């Protein structure tokens, strides 16, 4: 879904200037929020796999 | 004890069945996904190439006559890339409304999970119930049996 | 098959030997765009898969 979701905000971005605006302040943020938090997920379910 | 017995034997069979039955309902949440995961994935046929692939279509012509339209014809280019560009806009938006729906139904899984893990550790305590209740029933047997 | 692009792409149909020197090579340059950036995207699924 994350990789989908990069890709969908990217088109959102590279369309026009607003288009722009709007998708990389929105998911611009959402991906790298999304993406950390999802990472941190990584890490919870390898350090159960490590417990 | 046998009254506590029968009352918590079938206080755990509801719960059974119960945590069954949320198992069921959240399996149904993961069936009711696919339409979205579907419908996103066959939206999903533009990628950082094909906004080119629609920008150069649009720069496309037919007819030309070298004079009498420098701009005549480029109402058509301008507009119809502001219908690929709005075309992207309004996919998105839903692509958006689906996203948020998948947030919905994740929200769904993730409560009916927590139910799942307490009605569970609830379960396993009444599993520590009735064994020591069948247990001391047997200790009751063997201790007839010693009398 | 990537020359067996760019020889239909350099066909053509209607001529007039004057008055579109570049007008109808235009269309010849945004055609050979399309092709490379229908082989880009397709190479791009093809690496992610």
């Amino acid at each position: 879904d994350y990789d989908k979701f990069v890709g969908l905000s990217f088109t959102g971005a590279i369309g026009g200037i607003i288009a722009m605006a709007i998708t990389g302040g929105i998911f611009g943020a959402k991906a790298e929020n999304a993406r950390k938090e999802k990472n941190a997920l990584i890490s919870e379910v390898a350090e159960l796999e490590s417990k | 004890t046998d009254k506590v017995l029968q009352a918590e034997q079938l206080r755990q069979k509801q719960l059974t069945e119960d945590i069954a039955t949320k198992e069921l309902e959240r399996k149904e949440i993961e069936k009711k996904r696919d339409k979205i995961i579907e419908a996103l994935d066959v939206i999903r046929e533009h990628n950082l190439v094909d906004a080119f692939k629609d920008l150069i279509p649009t720069g496309e012509n037919l007819s030309e006559l070298d004079l009498a339209k420098p701009e005549i014809e480029l109402l058509k280019q301008s507009l119809e890339i502001t219908k690929k560009l709005l075309g992207q806009f309004s996919e998105g938006l839903k692509y958006i409304d689906l996203t948020d729906a998948r947030k919905k139904l994740d929200n769904q899984i993730d409560t009916a999970s927590t139910r799942l893990t307490e009605l569970n550790r609830q379960l396993e305590q009444s599993e520590k119930l009735i064994a020591g209740v069948n247990a001391v029933i047997k200790i009751d047997q063997e201790k007839s049996a010693v009398v």
